[PDB]
């Protein structure tokens, strides 16, 4: 009843590479397309509801997140990933900044919070 | 020094129009325990002057004694008694004020807190506060205790300058400290159900009511508060 | 506060006023000291109002999550969670808990729990500051497999004087029946209750 | 300070005075203590000022957070459960005394939490040094199916006889309506009847009336090009 | 006030007393003489509080010097260490007692001998070869037991002294500015101006 | 415990000018948040072209002014009607005051009238009998907030003439009993913002050659 | 407070400072802390107000009763006896007075006593009372010599009052100075300290702590 | 003993026309003994100006504290912090030592560099904001200041007039508090220029 | 331990510490020099309680001289009393805090300026012309405000000094048994061995 896995999973190979980072981007390569537009006067993210049954209500399946109320997000890959990742970038946005400064974040930072997130999945244990 | 044993909860008071009315509760608590149930804490001197005690109930008891010798001294020889020489409630408060700030000056206070009320002879109200600590004050309301918290915001709704109380008439004002008791029932831990209001006029005179009680009590909206929160049952 | 618990014929009933103070005010007058733990255990709540509501709502858990896993808890089960908490927390709490509810196996139960933490099953349970002063009149008019409506007349009668007597004590008396028929909430009035 | 909360025929109103104080003096003439936990949950704040905007601002962020997780509008029974927990927890040592109001899916609610962690239900309620002044008022003046428009005045009402009457109340009333099946409106300083009167004297000086030693331009900006 | 001594040899009684007044934080004066001439052949230093020293010593003066005018004549020594200790002895049970510790140095006319008397606030009277007040007898008497004879001079006494000082003045923590020392003896009392 | 003292709370302010004197006061009292009197008169007329307050514990206050009242009267009938000056007053009410040294009046006490020289007068004692002469004095719970005021618009304090660099003092003057008024009304409606215990109304007593005269001015109630 | 007198070849100086406090409020920047007993005797009041002002003003009265009686000026001595035993009576009591009386008289020269309320009477050349005694003391006793001119005695009392005004909390307002001669005290004017610190700054060229 | 009281010092702020001003006294004392007449407790950040009374230690500490924070928010952001988003960070950072604080009174003054609009605030010591229109007084000198301000202040004051106002408010205060004085400085805050002014006072 | 004081002129800083050691009755020794040795050029003086002193002293020297060896350079002033002060500072909201009060003088050997430092157990630092911890103070800077010139030579610093310990052995009621000074300039640290 032990967690033994204090080893890095992802390791560099001899050519360079970090096979664990180009076989998870081979998943996003499978997944469903999405997009995002620029405006002058704002920002577009869209993405197609693929159902995986017809009995499924696909309202009830959420692809674009609300993240704060200035900022939204979108993705392909695994789906059960990024809405872990949604809920836990979430909460970053309130306790490393919203508790600290009275707003919400900037886009970037919050970028950075979740980004931070994904780097430490390619080198903790 | 000492601590009060048998205690009195709040008495209250306003002027109005032609005189003034003064109200308290008929409880002697003993501590949390409402040891006696027919307590008068409205003392009547003569026929123009009441005095409202809280406190300690001996010390109420001793005061009560020193009122009733008072007016004994009063009467010798004196023809004009009960005419020109009669005590007013001026002479009755002062006198009250000069032994509270000597008993505390000796470090040995009557634990009380006192309102006279009455009219005097060119028919003004009087209406003057005194305590334990021999601190005195004069307000178109005056209440005691828990009164002086919940009665006089009450009461200063309709008498909350000195130019209002010739606008104030005595069911106005008897209506006010009526419905101030109910309020100091509902929120009073130490108070009662049954009390005793005096009404000093300059034309009627005294009027003395014993045996009131708090009527028109609201509880229904109780059947309807259920748990603390979450409880829905 | 005062406080009862009663077995009879049919089942048991709880009962209550309704007064909350901070020091002398009386900061609720309307209070529900009569809380569910389950749908046939009911508490009577004294001590602490943040201390009784904290403990309470744990059991409530604690009974909810049983119900889950192995059925319906007995009242002897929920007064042990309650005595649980009180006993291993009793230098930081203040509460005085009765226990009572209906197994159709058992019938009425009552459980009380005072400051230690010690529990003692009876046939009826009184408690709160108001309480001392009905002791006498609980022992010489409490009789055994009494009915419902005599029940009802031994709580409203008993609390009527330690309302009377406990400036601590006030306001409404509140009652819930359990039985076999289920669960039934009563309230008196003090123009009742003040004139018995 | 005084803080009422009054239900109503359909929704809740909440009220407070505008004072905040530091010993005998006033920090404050116009304090803010209407606290939006969420859109339509909203309560007001008596005690320690830092402890009572710390605690509704943690409970709204995780109230904000749970609405997100479970795609549902908040509920004033998770803000009285998510508060009442944490005080509980410390004892008493955080000062928070609160009325917290609301409408959710469920209906109107109305709440008063203290700093120890009991909470309490009612359809009138006080808190603050003038909760007595008020809960006078209410106990006067309330009854079952109150309009909006009674339970407004009802409870700026009980406000002002805090203002008045306490010495730790003052200044003006702000009041926030939480209605069913609409936008919860907050109206800041709703009354206002304790503006100063204008001063005798204009106390401007002439300019050069405070002697200098030095004088000297601070650098603001960041290090420049070239 | 700090520290006192005395010192009985063959044929004289030698008193030194400390200069120093401090109050709190400041030294307030350096050349302040703790001790009061009783009688022609009697002197009493003191240390104790503040205010109640003085008092103490000039009553006890005030009282010593009447008795000598009505009766023409010196109480010995012993007689008067007596009436000071009886004075103390009362004092302990008053309202406010005086907080005072006194030598007594004498020459008895009579018996043709010195004589030192210490006699603490309580009263609690000594007839001793040496005696010390306060801290300075946790060092001066030790040294005074190693190198005292009874058999001394006036000089020899006055070194032996001097060895006391050094050694205060070594490991005492307060500075006490100086000692003014006093002799007395069958010729009377005279202060040693150089110390 | 016991406790024989108390605060009512109340805020007092003289102010003397070149032949007036002026000595106001609030006219609220208070025990701890609530109000006792909205209008509790705390300046009193004592005679002979006094001007007297005693602010604090309203018991000892009322005490010492019934006193030093007592005392006028015992004044003119052992020394044949003759005037009480202002500086005799002043003698007299710290002998009352030291009189309690050990059981002190829980007070500070202003005086106001004019000295023997028809010049305006304000004396000022702290509870157990020290006094001084001034032109000016606040007392009691807003005497922090009003007296820096004071030192600045009575006597002129920190502030240079323009142009002098900062070596010519604004010189010293005489008010006005008109702008003295000004002074003393700005001050109280600025302390009744900042405290409290201060507010309902406030009651001015002036003191000329010509006797005592009062003017009233309401104030906030919150 | 501060307050300080001492003797020299021209006879007695006496400065005081002028500040009154009630904690850390300042109550007032111009109190008298000299009380003028007769044209021959001084004295100088630290500690309690009403105390030193009741008692020292009592003691005027107590000076001129025995002018009276003894058809004769009293002594420095007797005068500040007088106080010291009426404070020793009340000891315990809670007094708080630090005092000195200076005067001259023809058969005791001039004479400084320092007198206190824990009953404490001591005759001496110098003293400095109050709460800013030591910093007085610090300037003082470095400057001193018995013989000073009256114009630099004068200045260097004025100077050590300053410097306690500068650094203690607890003093300042204005200086007070007194000259008791043969023929009585002179008064020397009061030098408010928030024009006489800027004044001994430049043409002293002290004062270099402070930015000026 | 009290923390707040050992040290001494004062701070006030205010609003004018299109500007503020905060000043200071310049006193460090133990106690009764005055030990240093140069302890400024004005600083700033960017345009973002701090005062702090209190312990002297903790003044010192918490500068240090926010100069560390506001350095690494530029760094982030790309942009000095505004006085608004300043004062937030303030109470953050005192209340996360809700149960030991900083023995301190702070009080924030800027323009907001955006919208051009003046601001002030002050702070209890466990981090509470109040948000003023008018001015905010801090140290030990406060109900003086309180005083001063609530009876010299008009809204409105141009920077030249605002200087007079401040500087008036802050030497009577401090004169009437043994523990503050000892010098003063003023800043007088305008959208793209500050002047910093040192104050001729009373030296006791 | 009781006196340290320091004072800063045109190109050294002076800083002078108390020799004696008391404990309650006694005084234990008569030599102690209150002082480490941080750097070549940055002296640091230190007075508190017994054992705190010595121990705080000691563990910030160990530290600078790691500093010194690790980046081979010695730290300016400004970057050790920063260091102390923050040790302080930390240590005020400890278990058991350090009850240690310092004066930290150094020479920059950038700016070829003299600085004198001064720091409380609290963590309060301030930079002064001159400083001293402790009751001395109370003595002390009314002289210094009085006779300091920025533009003043060693000599005349020591001389400044000579009549702060003269004033302080005046009035002051510890017996301190002198004091050792030493000077730190561009040349280093010296101790001054006459004094
Ligand atoms: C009325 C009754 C007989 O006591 C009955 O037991 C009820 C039962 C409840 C409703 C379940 N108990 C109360 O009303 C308690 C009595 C009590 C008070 C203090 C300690 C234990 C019991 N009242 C409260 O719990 C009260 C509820 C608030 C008003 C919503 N809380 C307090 O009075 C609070 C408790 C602090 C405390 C908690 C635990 C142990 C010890 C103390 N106390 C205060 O706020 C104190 N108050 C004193 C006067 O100045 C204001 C502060
Ligand atoms: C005013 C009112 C009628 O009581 C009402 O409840 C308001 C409601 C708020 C605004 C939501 N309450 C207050 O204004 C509180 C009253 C209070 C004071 C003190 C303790 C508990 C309650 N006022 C404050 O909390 C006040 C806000 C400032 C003026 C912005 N803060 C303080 O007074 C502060 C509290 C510190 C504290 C610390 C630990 C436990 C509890 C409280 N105290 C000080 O600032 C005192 N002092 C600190 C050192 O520097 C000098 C000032
Ligand atoms: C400046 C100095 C260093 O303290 C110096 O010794 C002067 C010398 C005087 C002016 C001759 N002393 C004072 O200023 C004393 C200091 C002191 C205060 C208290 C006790 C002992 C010494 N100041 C006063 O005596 C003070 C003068 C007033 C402010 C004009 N009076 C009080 O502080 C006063 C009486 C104190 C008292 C009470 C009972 C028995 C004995 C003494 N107290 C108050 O007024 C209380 N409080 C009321 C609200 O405002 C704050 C003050
Ligand atoms: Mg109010
Ligand atoms: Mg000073
Ligand atoms: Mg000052």
């Amino acid at each position: 009843m032990t967690d033994r896995y204090s080893f890095s999973l992802t390791t560099f190979s001899p050519s360079g590479k970090l096979g664990q980072i180009d076989y998870a981007l081979t998943a996003v390569k499978q997944g469903v397309t999405s997009l995002g537009i620029k405006a002058t006067n704002g920002v577009v993210i869209a993405t197609e509801k693929k159902s995986s049954s017809p009995l499924a209500m696909s309202e009830t399946l959420s692809k674009v997140s609300l993240l704060t109320p200035d900022i939204g997000a979108v993705y392909s890959g695994m789906g059960p990933d990024y809405r872990v990742l949604v809920d836990k970038s979430r909460k970053v946005a309130h306790t490393s900044y919203k508790r600290i400064y009275g707003e919400y974040p900037p886009t970037k930072l919050l970028v950075s919070e979740v980004a931070k997130i994904m780097q430490e999945a390619t080198q903790s244990g | 020094t000492q601590q009060p044993i048998v205690t009195g909860t709040s008495v209250i008071s306003m002027k109005y129009d032609n005189g003034v009315i003064i109200a308290a509760d008929n409880l002697g608590s003993y501590g949390s325990l409402l040891r006696f149930n027919g307590v008068e804490r409205l003392i009547p001197v003569g026929d123009n002057t009441v005095v409202g005690i809280s406190g300690d109930i001996s010390d109420m008891q001793h005061i009560e004694r020193l009122l009733k010798d008072l007016v004994t001294e009063n009467a010798y020889d004196n023809p004009l008694a009960d005419a020109e020489e009669a005590l007013e409630p001026s002479y009755i408060f002062e006198y009250l004020a000069t032994v509270m700030y000597q008993r505390r000056s000796k470090m040995n206070p009557l634990w009380n807190a006192i309102i006279v009320a009455g009219v005097q002879s060119n028919g003004d109200q009087f209406l003057r506060y005194v305590n334990l600590l021999g601190v005195t004050y004069s307000s178109p309301t005056l209440a005691t205790g828990f009164g002086a918290h919940m009665a006089n915001p009450l009461l200063r709704k309709v008498v909350d300058r000195e130019s209002d109380i010739p606008k104030t008439t005595v069911q106005v004002a008897e209506e006010a400290i009526v419905n101030a008791m109910r309020v100091l029932y509902y929120r009073d831990a130490r108070s009662s159900r049954n009390f005793s209001l005096a009404i000093i006029d300059k034309n009627t005179g005294l009027t003395f009511k014993k045996n009131l009680q708090v009527e028109n009590m609201k509880w229904d909206f109780a059947k309807d508060i259920k748990g603390y929160g979450t409880q829905k049952i | 506060t005062s406080i009862m618990a009663v077995t009879f014929k049919d089942g048991v009933i709880l009962g209550a006023d309704s007064r909350t103070t901070t020091g002398a005010y009386i900061a609720n007058r309307v209070t529900d000291k009569l809380t569910r733990v389950h749908d046939k255990i009911w508490c009577c709540r004294s001590g602490s109002a943040a201390d009784t509501q904290a403990i309470a709502d744990i059991v409530q858990y604690h009974l909810e999550l049983y119900t889950s896993q192995y059925g319906t808890p007995s009242t002897e089960t929920a007064a042990s969670v309650f005595k649980e908490l009180c006993y291993e927390n009793k230098d930081n709490l203040t509460a005085g808990i009765i226990v009572a509810g209906y197994d159709d196996k058992n019938k009425g139960e009552v459980y009380t729990i005072p400051l230690g933490g010690s529990v003692h099953k009876l046939p009826y349970a009184i408690a709160g500051s108001g309480s001392t002063f009905i002791y006498g009149y609980c022992d010489k008019n409490f009789r055994e497999n009494m009915s419902k409506e005599e029940t009802v007349d031994f709580i409203k009668h008993s609390l009527s004087q330690a309302i009377k007597w406990d400036g601590s004590s006030g306001g409404v008396i509140r009652m819930v029946v359990l039985t076999a028929a289920g669960v039934e909430r009563l309230i008196f009035y003090p123009d009742e209750y003040e004139q018995l | 300070t005084t803080i009422v909360g009054v239900k109503f025929n359909n929704g809740v109103v909440i009220a407070a005075d505008t004072r905040s104080t530091q010993g005998p003096i006033v920090a404050d003439k116009n304090c803010a203590k209407l606290h939006r936990i969420s859109p339509k949950i909203w309560c007001a704040a008596a005690g320690t000022a830092a402890d009572t905007e710390a605690v509704t601002q943690l409970i709204g962020s995780n109230i904000e957070l749970h609405s997100l997780y479970t795609s549902r509008e908040p509920r004033v029974v998770s803000a009285l459960q998510m508060l009442k927990q944490h005080l509980f927890k410390y004892q008493g040592h955080i000062g928070a005394y609160l009325i917290v109001a609301g409408v959710d899916p469920t209906g109107s609610h109305l709440f008063s939490i203290h700093a120890h962690g009991s909470t309490d239900v009612g359809y009138y309620l006080s808190l603050g040094s003038g909760s007595l002044a008020a809960m006078a008022v209410l106990e006067s003046h309330w009854k079952q199916d109150l309009t909006k428009e009674e339970a407004i005045k009802l409870a700026s009402d009980a406000i002002q006889a805090g203002i008045w009457n306490d010495l730790g109340s003052g200044s003006n009333v702000d009041v926030c309506v939480m209605e069913i099946g609409k936008d919860a409106e907050y109206l800041r300083n709703y009354l206002t009847p304790n503006v100063r009167e204008e001063k005798q004297k204009s106390y401007k000086f002439p300019r050069g009336t405070t002697a200098v030693l030095k004088e000297s331009i601070v650098n603001i900006c960041d290090i420049q090009e070239e | 006030m700090d520290i006192i001594l005395g010192i009985r040899v063959q044929d004289s009684v030698i008193l030194a007393s400390s200069k120093a007044v401090t109050r709190g934080i400041s030294v307030l004066k350096d050349s302040d003489d703790k001790t009061r001439q009783l009688s022609p052949h009697t002197l009493m230093s003191f240390a104790g509080e503040a205010g109640d020293t003085v008092q103490f010593a000039e009553y006890i003066q005030a009282n010593i010097q009447l008795y000598s005018i009505r009766e023409d004549y010196e109480l010995s020594p012993q007689a008067v260490s007596s009436f000071v200790r009886q004075e103390l002895a009362k004092s302990i049970r008053s309202r406010r007692p005086y907080q005072v510790n006194v030598l007594i140095g004498g020459y008895d006319k009579k018996k043709n001998k010195p004589e030192l008397y210490q006699i603490d606030y309580l009263g609690t009277k000594v007839e001793l070869p040496y005696g010390a007040h306060g801290y300075s007898g946790f060092y001066t008497f030790s040294l005074l037991d190693h190198h005292y004879r009874p058999d001394m001079t006036t000089e020899e006494g006055l070194d032996l002294l001097k060895l006391c000082v050094q050694e205060l003045e070594k490991r005492m923590p307060m500075d006490f500015k100086g000692v003014i020392v006093k002799i007395v003896d069958k010729d009377g009392i005279r202060q040693v101006d150089d110390f | 415990q016991f406790n024989p003292y108390g605060d009512n709370g109340g805020t007092i302010l003289g102010i003397a000018g070149e032949d007036f004197a002026v000595l106001a006061g609030d006219t609220r009292n208070i025990t701890d948040y609530s109000i006792n009197s909205r209008y509790e008169p705390k300046v009193f007329d004592c005679g002979d072209n006094i001007v007297m307050s005693a602010n604090g514990f309203a018991a000892d206050g009322d005490a010492l002014v019934k006193r030093f009242k007592n005392s006028v009267k015992w004044y003119h009938f052992d020394h044949n009607d003759k005037k009480l000056s202002i500086n005799s007053a002043a003698r007299n009410i710290q002998h009352l005051l030291y009189g309690k040294r050990f059981f002190p009046y829980y007070v500070h006490t202003i005086i106001a009238g004019l000295d023997e020289d028809g010049k305006g007068a304000v004396y000022s004692f702290d509870p157990v009998g020290s006094y001084e002469r001034e032109q000016c004095r606040a007392g009691g719970a807003a005497a922090s907030l009003i007296m820096p005021f004071l030192d600045n618009q009575v006597n002129f304090k920190n502030q240079y003439e323009p142009g002098t660099n900062g070596k010519v003092k604004k010189p010293l003057k005489y008010l006005s009993v008109e702008e003295v008024i000004k002074l003393v009304r700005d001050s109280f409606t600025s302390a009744t913002e900042r405290h409290i215990q201060v507010g309902d109304g406030l009651e001015i007593l002036i003191v000329t050659k010509d006797g005592v005269r009062k003017e009233f001015y309401e104030l906030k109630r919150d | 407070t501060t307050t300080l007198a001492f003797r020299f070849q021209g006879g007695i100086i006496v400065a005081v400072d002028s500040r009154a406090t009630a904690g850390n409020w300042v109550a007032s920047q111009t109190v008298k802390k000299v009380i003028e007993i007769n044209p021959f005797l001084l004295g100088t009041m630290a500690g309690g107000a009403a105390d030193c002002q009741f008692w020292e003003t009592w003691l005027g009265s107590q000076c001129r009763l025995h002018e009276l009686r003894e058809k004769e000026r009293i002594s420095v001595a007797a005068a500040s006896k007088i106080l010291s035993n009426l404070v020793y009576q009340y000891k315990g009591a809670g007094l708080s007075m630090g005092t000195m009386i200076c005067g001259y008289t023809r058969k005791e020269g001039p004479t400084i006593y320092y007198v206190d309320s824990d009953g404490t009477r001591l005759k001496g050349d110098i003293f400095c009372v109050g709460s800013g005694q030591t910093f007085a003391y610090g300037v003082l006793d470095s400057n001193y010599k018995w013989d000073l001119s009256v114009e630099d005695a004068l200045y260097l009392g004025k100077r050590s009052i300053l410097a306690a005004a500068h650094r203690d909390a607890y003093s300042g307002g204005s200086v007070n100075l007194y000259h008791v001669t043969e023929d009585g005290w002179i008064y020397h004017g009061n030098h408010d300290v928030g024009e006489l610190f800027w004044k001994v700054k430049e043409e002293e060229g002290s004062f270099n702590n402070v930015i000026g | 003993s009290d923390p707040s009281s050992i040290n001494g010092g004062i701070v006030v702020a205010m609003t004018g026309k299109d500007c503020v001003a905060i000043a200071c006294d310049l006193r460090l004392g133990s106690q009764s003994l005055g030990v240093s007449n140069k302890f400024e407790k004005i600083f700033h950040y960017g345009h973002v100006f701090l005062g702090i009374t209190g312990l002297a230690t903790d003044v010192t500490t918490l500068n240090e504290m926010f100069r560390y924070k506001t350095n690494l928010y530029k760094l982030k952001e790309e942009r000095a912090i505004e006085p608004e988003t300043f004062t937030q960070l303030v109470s953050s950072s005192l209340y996360e030592r809700r149960f030991g604080p900083y023995f301190v009174g702070p009080v924030v003054a800027g323009i907001n560099s955006k919208s051009g609009k003046p601001f002030i605030a002050g702070f209890d010591l466990i981090g509470c904001i109040d948000e003023a229109k008018d001015f905010i007084v801090s140290g030990t000198a406060s109900d003086q200041l309180f005083g001063m301000c609530e009876s010299l202040y008009e809204p409105n004051l141009e920077p030249e007039d605002l200087f007079e106002t401040i500087s008036q408010a802050l030497l009577n205060a401090a004169d009437r508090d043994a523990l503050s004085g000892w010098g003063a400085v003023v800043y007088i805050i305008k959208k793209d220029e500050v002047v910093k002014r040192y104050l001729k006072m009373r030296q006791d």
